[PDB]
């Protein structure tokens, strides 16, 4: 999909683009240690402002960096009570994967249905221009994923009415 | 036990925004003179039609402070208002002439209005993020980021 | 809390064990295999489980086992097993009733959040409780649930079809620091059985013709280089066994020097792992020296053997005697340096009643108890905190 | 499993064994089972005497609709004095059990089958009044509509089968309707029971299925119900009806008909469990294409040859 | 911005109102794999629909969800609006309302399902169900006029007058495009060409869409074919090999003039729009001859105005003028009716919003829809 | 990293998965002696295998253990295994998953006793059998197409269309260049030159390996050999003796375009092929026909694509482009494909692994293979 969040992706787009300006960075209140410093949050001068990329009060990103690590943080489309329980579990399915999908968290920020840590180490041995491709398509098809879900289970609503209901 | 009790915050005094920003010279009450001056240029633009002229008085000064959020807010609902009265075709026009200290005024305000959607209509501020994005340069974002917090 | 009867399941590498709190005995003990196959969609409908699942794979399923060396490994397969251990067998309704599941001393953090958001948010389970499997073990020795019939100090030594763990209790408490766990058991010497009869290319060697030689014929002896050579003297020890074919007809299985070099497995583990080379007996007294001083006579006094695999012919009297052996040679060097005597330790090995699902009765004893309710993870918490909630080890010591 | 059984299984496989063995041990035995229901199997007296017993908490309303006269009409002989602590229960004798395998195969059946006789009563209490009324109304179709409305108001059974539950059913001259007064109060099984019960009665609106009873949904109740305690409109119950003609428990049909309209909502209840079994299985479907479009971010470089247990090795 | 989508049993037409024709055009058609994926790294796919169905179907079974205008496949159906909106047209369906097509006579069921998907699984702001046959009157900017709509799968008259339709007077028949296909198969195999499965059904589609014609008088021309091959065409199948064709070029759309071909016992297309202005009152009959409307794919072979006029001409009384208005875009007319319809100002009242459709639940489109 | 073990009839093509081609290629023989072995000591062996038997071969009766693609002699497969694994590659096998093949349409018994072997002789720790004419179209760069392969006991055609195979229309036949080889000695013999045993069997098929090709006009050539000098030519024997040939270099190849040369009735490799592609759907054929794929030994002869493509566009309608693809290294492309396949993420899941073996029994190949 695209034509309906085009304006909104392009904004997007354009702020992570300009957020991703990653270094690497020890830390100034532990030695010897690197820390992700949007994340800890302890030493003020080297974070960057927060700032919202929004299209609706249910659609928005919250983009956060600082001069190792950008945290991005997205609420999506949930219109109806089936689309809360079909996001909210495949956002733990997408979460618990973060493993293999390098720049994930392992849970949102408060409020937020998922959330991406990109570490400087991540625009070092990544390419940095594919991460910002890789946020978008899934920001473009998460909508499409989860509305065909909906498909599904209407589909098997069917199923089990059928099967059950002709068996009189 | 111990271990939770924090010592940093009360034996090593870490660093404050305005340590890193200078601290605003204009007291409050001479800003809030300042804007409630310049809002009613700007109201006056829109009712007249050259809401362009509108948004090139209207962002010759800019409010900043946490002092300041009653009027702050008051200059954002004009700043939206005005860039929900240029046509489309004007913002190119528009943006070109722009010098870039004023540029990095619109594209810090429009990433305000869109802290607050259920409040201003994103969809005219995301068609100038394009435009002025698209026109001045990726820099133009990286100057926001860099930006005063109070802002 | 609601009252109704904590529905307790034991779900095994080899077999998952079922029921209900306070019966006499599991209402299932089934293995932990389910069958799958290999215009609406309904292939995650078609699947069966337990003994109704080995009579599938003639017609064309295939079957896989969710749990593997005591963890499980497939959830989309576990998450299947359990709705049809629920809705078909235990035929229940989850919002009514706690759970009582089980799993190893060493699992990890990811398995019970799993767990936990499985039992939560598929079935909508009342609460939950996710009980160290060999801590229940110790809870199946008693002659009853009453109070003066509890031995609350013992070492427990489970061995099931895919793990082997000893976990030290004393005084009602798990001694978390000194558990032992080593993932060869039932099944690693269902392989080594299935792996000798294949070197001798013996007519049939399928992995339920190794299953049923473990434990119709093969036994722990004294020592296996006097073994060999007693098969050569006594030549009556090499039974015949007869097997029938997945295809329904006869075969004849002569059973060799595996009757006695299989459980060797577990008191020489080097014949089946280059990693886990620490042979049981010395495991065990590894875990009882690690545990703190005092109790220590009481650990050696009550050695609770548990699970099917500590089942062997011979397996006690082999723990107790390499143990004791162990014992009294590190008692008797502390005896020569000081030149006094001293009283010694007794080592027992306890075999009993119960020990084929310890870990059932176990945990069926313990659900009984009022205050059980309180230790769940009830699904108010579950709301408040997400399945985090699952996800710090009760037994070990954590930071924070 | 696409559908559920109408037995507890564990009574059925538990008297398969016992009937089957040269040699019974004793045994002690509660064991769940749907709508609250709660079985007892136990060897009180001998090894040899397996007493079970049954305890529901609306068995007190099926007494009333006539349950005891059809309890001893099915187990006969083996009717025992109710166990203290359960409505019902059955003494069966394994030294006195039946001669054949089928005999024995039918009598484990039958004792499984204990919570479809116990609440079949008012089904068959509706069945044989409505051939009663069949043969009234064919021998006065303009007296017919008068002997529907009144058996519509004076022979309807209500029973309070679980506390988030009704099943209310009357017979008239065609046919026995049937009302769920149906409410799930978990969550997230009433946000996906919406979609299960919807869908529900769109099917039975297309061709492949009009054999079926003509089912009928709503959330208020249908007008011939709306006084019956604890129905109330307002407290997000649905009513699902469905009306049974004279077809659908024609006698070849009765039996599996009331095993199987008792199991309706039993079967939506592990439906929507079994739904999340399968959206789970799709999203890790579409998950495992995300990470194509993250794999494009990762440089090519070959990760060096290695063997099966990821040693290192050395050739090509 | 309104949507409409014209649903058709065939094609499906997707498109913005105001817009001259629509955004986008594809077969109404779901596909599934029919055989075994032996590659891996290949992108295998559980059902393609739409255009990459039709392009891909040599290795897949295509069904059809919509038969005789009437949705009897309803998750292939769903497919298709996913298809439709996140796809094709690529906009969320939550962001514009969307005004959908019906044809008449249809179930009730249908159109409350259709009501109850769009609002409950796509989550639309508002929709209205119109009829196919009253938008052909807004394309050919009429108020007074017979429609004669013919598809895929229904072919129907409505006749209107200064607005006000006559409900009773509405002739529907479930013959059109795909019953002409299933026909053509059927003879094609008296000349020796088998064709079997769902992918050479849509190779019997194209034929019949490339060749075939109306005949202004089939006994004439029947007598003709049979002596000559001046008649005859030859069409390149996607193998390469040439079918060449005879009198069955025409005998094919002649089944909409003889539905007895297809053993079906019913009035043809000529008769049931005479027996529809037959039934309206006698003061309209006279201006509904003079405003016949046709409409939808089927009304495209040639000559069957010049067929059409003629039959009607021998029906209706002779002192009076029969005109028919076929135009030339008539292929979209319902689509490019609905986008007039959506955009007029005096419509925007019309829709039933997603606010008054869960006050009253699915059956509120009885009653503001016609 | 994998082995990937192409077992084929005449020759043994081993090696590692990513590897650029295979690095063990060897006749698939054993040799055992034959004569009375005088000299005490000598270094002497009961069996000998692959090249060390084909330089020995002057005292051996050489027999290969795999006959038509199906192993009719497991005591001596195993040797060609051992050899494979512990001489020819000098790996232990009990450390990498073996990736082998086979053949369409051959026995059940072949592939479970194949499978049995790697797990419980070679304790290898996952294998798989991949179909060799799907092998062979990895190594072309393609997911549809229509590959022959022919080797030293079989010719077999696999028609694919996006990744699915459309397993009807696979073709078998139970002729290669082993039948080349024994018809080069029939005609031979009617030279002068007698060759008969199953050493002399491989100077012959080093014959046919440099000497043959295949004529784009037989019924012409056979008129141009009878009439001139230069399409004979010849080679020197071992003994130092020379062979001369004409007529016969064109005469062997021809048996794959015309059977009836050696008793069989059948289609030529030619109209097998079109065989095969007018079994497919008829949307397909046209990708079929622009994507013919060679591969094995037996399709090296100069001039079979000429041929090829010459007998196809003949068979095929006019209408349509035909392609025969056939690189130079189609010598060893069912290695080649086995190579990529062993080396794609999505493969190492589709490995039958030892403790599922050990679990399943030798049927699992029958479950998750094909
Ligand atoms: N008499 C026996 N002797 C030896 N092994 C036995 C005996 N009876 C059962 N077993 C073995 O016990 C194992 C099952 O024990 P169990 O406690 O159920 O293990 P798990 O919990 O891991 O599934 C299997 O390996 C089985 O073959
Ligand atoms: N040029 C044409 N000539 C003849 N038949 C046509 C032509 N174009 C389309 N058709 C046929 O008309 C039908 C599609 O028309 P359409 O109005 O889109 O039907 P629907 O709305 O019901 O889907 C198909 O059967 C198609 O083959
Ligand atoms: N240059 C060639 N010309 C003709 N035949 C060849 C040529 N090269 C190899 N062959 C023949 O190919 C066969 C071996 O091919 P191969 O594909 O390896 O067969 P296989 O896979 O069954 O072992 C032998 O008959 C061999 O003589
Ligand atoms: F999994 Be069993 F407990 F070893
Ligand atoms: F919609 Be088609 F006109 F039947
Ligand atoms: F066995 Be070879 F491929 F002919
Ligand atoms: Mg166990
Ligand atoms: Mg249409
Ligand atoms: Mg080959």
């Amino acid at each position: 999909m695209s034509n309906t969040l085009r304006p909104y992706l392009n904004a997007v787009r354009s702020t992570l683009t300009a957020s991703l300006a990653l270094e690497e960075f020890s830390s100034e209140i532990v030695e010897r240690q690197s820390q992700p410093e949007v994340e800890v949050g302890r030493s003020p001068e080297i974070l960057l402002k927060p700032l919202v990329v929004s299209r609706n009060e249910q659609e928005q990103c919250l983009i956060e960096s600082s001069v190792n690590s950008v945290r991005f943080s997205i609420r999506i489309k949930q219109v109806d009570e089936i689309e809360r329980i079909l996001v909210r579990k495949f956002m733990q399915f997408l979460m618990g994967r973060a493993e293999s999908f390098f720049i994930l968290r392992r849970k949102p920020v408060q409020g937020y249905d998922i959330s991406f840590l990109i570490t400087n180490y991540h625009t070092e041995e990544m390419l940095k221009h594919k991460l910002v491709d890789f946020i978008i398509e899934f920001m473009e098809e998460v909508d499409a994923e989860i509305s065909e879900m909906k498909l599904f289970l209407n589909g098997r609503a069917r199923l089990v009415a059928e099967t059950y209901l002709s068996c009189f | 036990t111990f271990r939770t009790l924090d010592v940093d915050s009360i034996t090593e005094p870490v660093l404050t925004e305005q340590d890193i920003f200078p601290i605003r010279n204009e007291t409050a009450e001479q800003v809030q003179a300042a804007v409630s001056q310049l809002i009613p240029q700007a109201r006056s633009a829109i009712q007249t039609g050259n809401a362009l002229q509108g948004l090139k008085t209207l962002l010759s000064y800019v409010p900043y402070g946490n002092d300041v959020q009653e009027v702050r807010t008051q200059y954002l609902n004009a700043f939206v208002d005005v860039l929900s009265n240029i046509r489309a075709a004007d913002i190119p026009a528009f943006v070109k002439e722009c010098s870039t200290e004023e540029i990095d005024n619109i594209v810090n305000f429009i990433y305000r209005g869109l802290a607050n959607p259920q409040a201003y209509n994103s969809s005219v501020l995301l068609n100038w993020h394009e435009k002025v994005v698209e026109i001045s340069g990726i820099g133009c974002i990286v100057r926001v980021l860099n930006s005063r917090p109070d802002l | 809390a609601s009252f109704n009867v904590p529905i307790i399941m034991d779900n095994g590498t080899g077999y998952s064990k079922l029921g209900y709190a306070g019966n006499d005995a599991p209402s299932y003990v089934f293995p932990t295999v389910i069958a799958t196959r290999s215009k609406r969609a309904t292939e995650d409908l078609d699947f069966f489980i337990g003994n109704d699942a080995l009579k599938k794979a003639s017609a064309g399923y295939s079957l896989d086992y969710p749990i593997r060396h005591g963890q499980i490994e497939n959830w989309d397969h576990m998450e299947r097993f359990w709705q049809q251990s629920l809705f078909k067998y235990l035929r229940c309704e989850p919002e009514d009733h706690y759970f009582l599941l089980t799993e190893p001393p060493l699992n990890p953090p990811e398995n019970r959040e799993n767990t936990a958001e499985i039992m939560f948010e598929s079935f909508n389970c009342a609460g939950l409780y996710i009980a160290v499997q060999a801590v229940l073990a110790l809870a199946a020795s008693w002659t009853s649930s009453k109070v003066t019939d509890r031995s609350l100090t013992g070492t427990v030594v489970d061995s099931g079809d895919g793990v082997t763990h000893i976990i030290p209790v004393a005084e009602g408490y798990v001694i978390g620091s000194s558990i032992k766990t080593m993932p060869l058991a039932g099944r690693d010497v269902t392989y080594f059985v299935q792996s000798l009869l294949r070197d001798r290319n013996e007519p049939d060697s399928s992995l339920k013709t190794a299953e049923r030689i473990k434990e119709e014929c093969c036994y722990v002896c004294p020592d296996i280089v006097k073994e060999f050579s007693r098969f050569d003297r006594e030549p009556d020890r090499y039974l015949k066994y007869a097997s029938e074919s997945i295809t329904g007809h006869s075969t004849t299985i002569d059973v060799g020097f595996e009757r006695f070099l299989a459980p060797e497995i577990f008191f020489n583990p080097e014949i089946a792992s280059s990693d886990f080379l620490t042979p049981l007996p010395e495991l065990v007294d590894n875990v009882v020296q690690s545990s703190p001083i005092d109790v220590r006579k009481g650990l050696y006094k009550n050695i609770v053997l548990s699970g099917g695999s500590t089942l062997f012919k011979n397996f006690g009297n082999r723990l107790q005697r390499d143990l004791k052996r162990i014992v009294d040679e590190r008692i008797h060097r502390s005896e020569m340096l000081s030149g006094a005597k001293s009283g010694g330790v007794d080592v027992n090995v306890i075999s009993h009643k119960r020990q084929r699902n310890a870990v059932w009765f176990g945990g069926s004893l313990l659900a009984q108890t009022p205050e059980f309710g309180s230790y769940c993870h009830t699904k108010a918490d579950y709301e408040e905190y997400g399945a985090s909630i699952a996800r710090r080890y009760q037994i070990f010591g954590n930071s924070l | 499993m696409l559908s559920l059984d109408y037995n507890n299984i564990f009574i059925y496989e538990l008297l398969t064994e016992r009937f089957s063995s040269e040699n019974p041990s004793s045994i002690d035995q509660v064991v769940t089972d749907f709508d609250g229901v709660t079985f007892h199997i136990s060897t009180p007296e001998e090894k040899t005497k397996i007493l079970i017993s049954l305890s529901m908490k609306c068995y007190p309303e099926l007494v009333n609709y006539g349950t005891l006269d059809l309890l001893k009409q099915i187990y006969g002989a083996y009717v025992h004095e109710p166990e203290m602590g359960y409505n019902f229960s059955i003494l069966i004798d394994l030294q006195q059990l039946p001669a054949t395998d089928e005999e024995k195969e039918q009598l484990a059946m039958s004792i499984s089958m204990l919570k479809r006789n116990v609440l079949a009563a008012p089904f068959h209490r509706a069945f044989t009044k409505q051939a009663e009324l069949a043969d009234l109304a064919r021998k006065d179709p303009e007296n017919a509509p008068m002997l529907d409305k009144q058996a519509t108001s004076q022979e309807l059974m209500a029973i309070h089968y679980r506390d988030e539950e009704t099943i209310v059913l009357w017979p008239e001259h065609d046919r026995v309707t049937v009302v769920f007064s149906t409410k799930f109060r978990e969550e997230t099984d009433r946000i996906f029971g919406k979609v299960f019960l919807q869908e529900f009665v769109d099917a039975r609106r297309r061709p492949a299925i009009q054999t079926a009873p003509q089912v009928l949904f709503s959330y208020d109740p249908p007008l011939e119900i709306r006084d019956i305690q604890g129905i109330q409109k307002g407290d997000d119950f649905g009513f699902v009806t469905f009306v049974l003609f004279e077809r659908h428990f024609t006698p070849q049909n009765r039996e599996d008909c009331i095993s199987h309209i008792q199991v309706f909502r039993n079967t939506l209840h592990f439906h929507i469990k079994a739904s999340k079994a399968y959206m789970h299985q799709r999203m890790r479907k579409r998950v495992a294409d995300f990470q194509k479009v993250l794999n494009r971010a990762k440089p090519d470089v070959e990760l060096e040859r290695k063997t099966a247990t990821g040693r290192s090795f050395v050739r090509a | 911005t309104a949507l409409v989508c014209d649903n058709g049993s065939g094609l499906v037409k997707a498109g913005f109102a105001g817009d001259d024709a629509p955004r986008a055009v594809f077969p109404s058609i779901v596909g599934r794999p029919r055989h075994q994926g032996v590659m891996v790294g290949m992108g295998q796919k559980d059902s393609y629909v739409g255009d990459e169905a039709q392009s891909k179907r040599g290795i897949l079974t295509l069904k059809y969800p919509i038969e005789h205008g009437i949705i009897t496949n309803w998750d292939d159906m769903e497919k298709i609006w996913h298809h439709t909106f996140y796809n094709e047209l690529r906009v969320a369906p939550e962001e514009h309302p969307t005004l959908l097509t019906e044809a008449p006579l249809n179930p009730k069921a249908n159109r409350e399902k259709m009501t109850q998907i769009m609002f409950e699984t796509f989550n639309v702001p508002a929709m209205y169900v119109a009829i196919q046959a009253v938008l052909s009157l807004y394309a050919s900017g009429r108020t007074t006029g017979i429609v004669l709509d013919s598809g895929d799968g229904v072919t129907h008259n409505v006749p209107i007058y200064e607005g006000y339709a006559l409900p009773h007077a509405i002739m529907r028949l479930d013959l059109a495009g795909r019953d002409l296909t299933d026909y053509l198969m059927k003879i094609l195999t008296e000349r020796g060409y088998s064709f079997v499965t769902t992918a050479e059904r849509e190779i019997v589609r194209d034929i019949k869409e490339k060749l075939c014609y109306v005949a202004l008088d089939f006994e004439n021309e029947m007598a003709t074919a049979a002596s000559s091959s001046s008649l005859e065409k030859s069409y390149e199948l996607p193998d390469g090999q040439v079918i060449t064709i005879g009198n069955e070029r025409f005998r094919c759309p002649e089944t909409l003039f003889q539905p007895s071909f297809i053993g079906m016992e019913s009035a043809g297309i000529h008769e049931t729009t005479y027996n529809s202005i037959m039934k309206c009152d006698i003061d309209i009959r006279k201006d509904l001859y003079a405003n016949n409307v046709m409409s939808g794919g089927t009304t495209m072979y040639p000559g069957i105005a010049d067929r059409m006029q003629k039959e009607i001409t021998a029906l209706a009384p002779s002192t009076m003028k029969i005109k028919i208005i076929a135009p030339p875009e008539r292929k979209y007319s319902v689509w490019i009716g609905g986008s007039i319809l959506a955009s007029l100002s005096t419509f925007q009242q019309m829709w039933i919003t997603k606010q008054e459709y869960d006050e009253a639940g699915p059956s509120i489109v009885h009653r503001k829809c016609f």
